[PDB]
């Protein structure tokens, strides 16, 4: 792959980042 | 050379797309409610 530049980025019920994004 | 983002963890989607947005070369994120992944 590349440097995509998207990142699954889950949240929770109030947006709590619970997953770690990494593009890597 | 940020490209993890793991000091994100238990934080918010502000400060996730915000600084996530570049970082590594304009690297951006999606922002999704969990959920699936589209049927």
């Amino acid at each position: 792959e590349y440097r995509i530049d998207r990142v699954r980025l889950f949240v929770d019920k109030l947006d709590n980042i619970a997953q770690v994004p990494r593009v890597g | 050379m940020k490209t993890e983002w793991p000091e994100l963890v238990g934080k918010s989607v502000e400060e996730a797309k915000k600084v996530i947005l570049q970082d590594k070369p304009e690297a951006q994120i999606i922002v999704l409610p969990v959920g699936t992944i589209v049927t």
